[PDB]
RNA sequence: GUAUAAAAAUAGAGGUCUCUCCUGUAUCGUAGAAGAUGGGCGAUGGUUGAUGAAACGGAAGUGUUUUAUUGACUUGUCCAUGAAAUUCCAGAAUCCAUUGCAUACGACUUUA
RNA sequence: GCGAAACCACAGCCUGGGGAACGGGCCAGGCAAAAUCAGCGGGG
RNA sequence: CUGCCGAAGGCAGAAACUCAGAUCAGUUUUAUGUGUAAAAUGAGAGUUUCUAGUGGGCCAUUUUUGGUAAGCAGAACUGGCGAUGCGGGAUGAACCGAACGUGAGGUUAAGGUGCCGGAAUGUACGCUC
């Protein structure tokens, strides 16, 4: 059983949005 | 009426397994006599001209393909004292069916060992047995081993056991 | 030589098993996004030139003789020099009188007939 | 001509045709026999077993 | 390691997931499996965490007709069956037939108490769990989640152990008699060079 | 029955190409590997992990780090060979080995012999 | 696995430098190609010698002189971390320098999430003196009366008929 | 009662398959007693038979047999690949096959 | 071969101070024209079938022991006969009727 | 006893996901037993 | 109905004829400072002519300036998509492999080997409750 309050599995928009904005973070720190 | 091309496939003698030397005790893995143990008289072009002592297990002079034969490590039985050159492919030839118009219970009554089987063939078989029995009588347990039959059981792994 | 067929199932038009207004004869799909045309998984195959059979055996019946349509005794006689490669097939509209006349002519020719016993 | 490609490396006859030298090749030759001369400079040993 | 018609597994000391996976692979292979004594299956993780896992499993129910909602089974045998069937393709005829080849029971009923009970080493807690690790018992988690037949099984198991001990003592005495006659027989030393 | 990992404990190799051989621990390399030797020539000096060996109950006096020559010397002096065989454990192992080496004719010998063993089944009344 | 190599190299001689100096390093790599590249980047970062104008003059694998004697090896290494800089010194008891390096790589990948390229080895030296050993667990192994039962006994043939022994 | 069984037991596990594609042309067979690929080397080339029974009587027998041959090992656990004269039905998953000892090579 | 029933622990168990485990690769069984027909020698045993009676087994008793009477086969060991051309694998309930404790209609509760 | 019409690709359970539009078809689960009657209208 | 060629964000094809060339290259060396010039490798290279369809946009890449709690906006190149099925990432327009005739056998890529699921409940060393 999950035994959690928040699901450990992520949606495809959410997982795609990390690589969208993680790269921009490296752009900003550059 | 086209002439086919000359195939370059020539016929060369069989290289039999070295373990299938004449005088070896072997198990039949197929046929009517499956599981029986027999003494290899000689090696024919493809099969083995073999017989189990008929006075022991009742296996007549028969050919068996070398791929259906389990060679044993049992001690060799002398066969050099009997002739084997009378066993030929023509000797074992099953004449010819000559039409499937048979089997109305008459081809089967006129069959079996009472008929068909010549008294001459019985003579060679008894002669071979007469020249083979003294050896297996001298060496212990061959008579009983040959009279018995081979069969598998629980906990038996053919890829592990060595015959 | 023997006979080899690359495929035995005939190509059915898509959705011909769903609609009766749609015939069983093959029609090539035209939609740009149709699954059949784009060849997705588990979809009925499309007639390809690669599906053709060996030329040496193409058009040949299972017994190796190509069927030749015959209507009269003249057509029977034309298979005199081709009896080893062609087999006379009786036309469906040939009457009983010409059928028995033709079939004995072929039997005298030594020409196989694929619908003789009819 | 050449209806089937036969590998000389698995077919001896084809190797014989293409290479009329395989009849006498003598791959395994004796160079060392026994009289081996152990040769390694002591400076090389020191720099090897250095550090 | 030979194909038997029925394999009786004494689930004492085993791990729920490991035994379920082994059994689920045997059923798809086509073997009838009887997992007896299911109140002794062990699960890794301390008891409070496992009870929280199970009590979270109760939470899953329909908001219309909980009669059609998830069926929460409290018996240890049914807990093992749920674990096993989750490892099988039970939505197909193959998996549905595989489930029919499994008989998970509580305790060791008389039809299976007189038959040899093999064990699975790949699921045994003693061989598969690092010492010093907390675990729990399904027969204990069941009692504190709703199972109400713990006392009867324990009583009927004490009776079974008493009867089995009496049977083994009788068989051991007979085996001692046979064992004593063994070396008394001579061929056991005369021609024993074959290793027997 | 303790089987502590001592310097000089003789052990039975159970995994690898040297399965079934008898060795003796010469040095304890670390927590999870050790150095072993044996008087038998076919088994060379090597470092082996404890997962590929089972410890025996026989302990033989042996100074640490000894060469194979005196390891054989002390092995022969205390008679470790045939002391391991004296245990019924080795008898069972060699009985299994002979039974594995056995063949079909001799299996029929065992056939008759154990039938003659079951011959008696004689129990006093 | 790993093998220890010595790589000797120099830049190509020119008129400016008729006799270039000869630089030898002892380093560990699975094969000669990795060793040469491992050496070249090391030479670049220590002495700024370009790979193009240099050449590997000698490559030699080294075998352990006494692989049958248990030894204690202390390893000085440098790590690239979040900060990009760290220095560590570990001790491993093993009969071979190569095995000690392999154990070091496995431990560091297990503990500090270190990879082969992130780890650069400064020095692998043998510590014969017992007093010079700093690590307590190494000293525990070096005690004369070491004794302990087998740890992690852990023990196709499914469906065993009897219960496991897992003892003596 | 026990003087027979010149064959070894086997189970028809599944078709040689990917995760989502099955190839019924070759099947996966698990021989009793065989637990490694080197042990499967012995059973390579042996004649495996699938014996089932049917209602209609042909040649005066209820029993029908489908022949096959072990071709190559499959995996590390001793399973093999078998090719039959007729591809085995998918309803025989987990059924029992009989691997005979011929053609023998020893 | 549709063969094999203690329990418990695994940083310990069991047996006669001593011994054993360290896996069932074990144990029981295993010949016979698919199991034929006789002759001895050695033991009162084994396989047991058929009935006939005692006890035990209730967790799903799916059976267990004890026998008795016999009819069998008695490889325990040693001998003689036949195999084959299978001549190279295959009494009840309901409707109609009745009831009103029930009831849209079924159903239900009573009588009949 | 007589006797329609609108509507009709096919249909018919829910949870999480299926980048979106989440849907009923797809993924992973809960589940799942004929034939029906009278209500109420949630879901179009 | 089948086959072949096949885009576009001036193209692809057709016909008419050059030279068996140093004639070109989404390329790398050499020399001079991404430009130009004169060795490697590959390819047969070409010129005039006319005639269909399109001239869009989404995604990411590296080069900058303007920026703010915070994202963001505007450029240039690069590719993928678009015309593209297949294996894997539980499933998916933009993630990892791989460009598709009908079949047999062998071997792999990416991803995987507890069960669902084909494949080691493999070996070795550590960490974690």
């Amino acid at each position: 059983v999950s035994l959690k309050k928040k699901s450990k599995r992520r949606t495809t928009r959410l997982r795609s949005r990390i690589e969208k904005k993680a790269a921009e973070s490296k752009r900003k720190q550059k | 009426e086209n002439v086919p091309k000359k195939a370059r496939k020539a016929v060369r003698p069989t290289k039999l397994r070295a373990s299938l030397a004449p005088g070896t005790v072997c198990i039949l893995l197929a046929g009517r006599f499956r599981g029986k143990r027999v003494v290899v008289l000689s090696q024919l072009e493809d099969t083995l001209v073999v017989t189990g002592p008929y006075k022991v297990n009742g296996v007549p002079i028969r050919r068996v393909n070398h791929r259906y034969v389990i060679a044993t490590s049992a001690p060799k039985i002398d066969v050099s004292g009997v002739s084997v050159e009378k066993f030929t492919k023509a000797y074992f030839a099953k004449q010819k069916r000559s039409g499937p118009v048979k089997k109305d219970e008459a081809f089967f009554a006129e069959n079996a060992p009472k008929n068909a089987l010549p008294a001459e063939r019985i003579a060679d078989q008894k002669a071979v047995d007469a020249k083979l029995l003294p050896a297996i009588k001298a060496i212990p347990n061959m008579k009983e081993y040959l009279a018995a039959s081979f069969a598998l059981s629980n906990g038996d792994r053919p890829h592990l056991m060595k015959f | 030589v023997n006979i080899i067929k690359k495929r035995t199932k005939p190509f059915k038009r898509h959705q011909s098993d769903r609609f009766k207004r749609v015939g069983e004869s093959w029609r090539k799909p035209r939609g740009i996004d149709s699954c059949v045309r784009r060849r997705f998984r588990g979809t009925i195959s499309m007639p390809k030139i690669g599906y053709g059979n060996n030329k040496k055996t193409r058009y040949c019946m299972p017994n190796g003789l190509k069927a030749f349509l015959v209507r009269n005794v003249s057509d029977v006689e034309l298979l005199l020099m081709h009896n080893k490669t062609y087999a006379a097939e009786i036309a469906g509209n040939v009457s009983a009188r010409k059928r028995v006349e033709i079939v004995e002519k072929a039997r005298a020719l030594g020409v196989k007939v694929t619908n003789a016993g009819a | 001509a050449h209806v089937q490609k036969k590998n000389p490396l698995k077919n001896k006859a084809v190797l014989s045709r293409l290479n009329p030298y395989a009849k006498a090749y003598k791959a395994n030759v004796k160079i060392n026999s026994e009289k081996t001369p152990k040769a390694a400079g002591e400076k090389f040993l020191s720099v090897l077993h250095e550090n | 390691s030979e194909f038997q018609k029925v394999v009786v597994i004494d689930a004492k000391g085993h791990l729920l997931g490991r035994l379920a996976s082994v059994v689920a692979k045997q059923l798809l292979g086509g073997q009838k499996v009887v997992v007896v004594r299911c109140e002794e299956l062990n699960i890794s993780g301390h008891f409070f965490r496992n009870k929280l896992k199970y009590l979270a499993y109760l939470r899953k129910a329909c908001r219309y007709n909980p009669s059609r909602g998830a069926f929460h089974f409290r018996a240890p045998s049914r807990i093992f069956q749920k674990a096993v069937r989750g490892m099988l393709p039970h939505k197909t005829a193959r998996g549905q037939a595989a489930l029919e080849h499994l008989q998970a029971v509580e305790g060791i009923p008389p039809p299976f108490d007189k038959q040899k009970r093999v064990v699975v080493p790949a699921a045994l807690r003693v061989l598969r769990l690092k010492p010093g690790r907390k675990y729990c018992t399904v027969g204990r988690l069941s009692s504190e989640v709703g199972w109400k037949y713990n006392d009867i099984v324990a009583k009927l198991e004490e009776r079974r152990k008493v009867k089995s001990a009496a049977f083994y003592q009788a068989k051991l005495a007979k085996q001692k008699k046979i064992a004593s006659a063994k070396e008394a027989s001579p061929v056991n030393q005369k021609l024993s060079q074959f290793g027997y | 029955f303790k089987r502590y990992v001592e310097v000089g404990r003789v052990v039975l190799v159970t995994k690898g190409e040297y399965t079934g051989k008898l060795a003796v621990i010469v040095d304890i390399v670390d927590h999870k590997r050790a150095l072993i030797d044996s008087p038998c020539s076919e088994f060379p000096r090597q470092v082996i992990r404890y997962g590929s060996v089972v410890l025996t109950h026989i302990v033989m006096k042996l100074p640490r780090g000894a060469r194979s020559g005196i390891v054989a010397k002390k092995w022969k002096a205390q008679d470790v060979c045939n002391k391991w065989a004296s245990s019924a454990w080795a008898k069972k192992l060699e009985a299994k080995k002979v039974r594995s080496q056995l063949n079909d004719f001799d299996r029929f010998a065992v056939m008759r012999l154990k039938k003659q063993r079951r011959e008696q089944v004689n129990v006093a009344v | 696995a790993l093998k220890e190599y010595q790589v000797v190299g120099r830049k190509v001689p020119t008129e400016h430098e008729p006799v270039p100096k000869l630089f030898r390093m002892r380093l560990f790599a699975p094969n000669e190609s990795v060793a040469k590249s491992r050496y070249w980047y090391f030479l670049k970062m220590i002495n700024k010698v370009k790979k193009a104008t240099g050449e590997i003059v000698a490559i030699n694998e080294i075998s352990e002189p006494k692989p049958l004697k248990a030894k204690v090896f202390g390893i000085w290494i440098r790590y690239d971390s979040r900060s990009g800089t760290h220095n560590m010194y570990k001790e491993f008891r093993d009969t071979t320098r190569v095995g000690a390096v392999e154990a070091m790589y496995a431990d560091m990948a297990a503990r500090h999430r270190a990879r082969f390229r992130s780890i650069r080895i400064l020095k692998v030296v043998e510590v014969e003196k017992k007093e010079d050993v700093r690590r307590n667990y190494v000293k525990q192994l070096l005690n004369p009366h070491l004794k302990f039962p087998l740890p992690h006994r852990r023990t196709k043939k499914v469906f065993a008929p009897h219960r496991p022994s897992t003892f003596y | 009662a026990q003087g027979h069984r010149l064959y070894v037991k086997a189970k028809h596990l599944s078709f040689q398959r990917s995760k989502h594609v099955i190839h019924p042309g070759t099947s996966i067979v698990k021989i009793e007693g065989c637990d490694s690929k080197e042990e499967a080397q012995f059973y390579l080339g042996k004649r495996v038979c699938y014996v089932y029974k049917s209602s209609k009587a042909v040649r005066g027998s209820k029993i029908r047999v489908i022949w096959g041959t072990i071709a190559r090992p499959h995996g590390n656990s001793g399973a093999v690949r078998a090719r039959f004269v007729h591809n085995l039905p998918a309803k025989t998953f987990g059924s029992s096959l009989r691997v005979m000892l011929y053609p023998s090579n020893i």
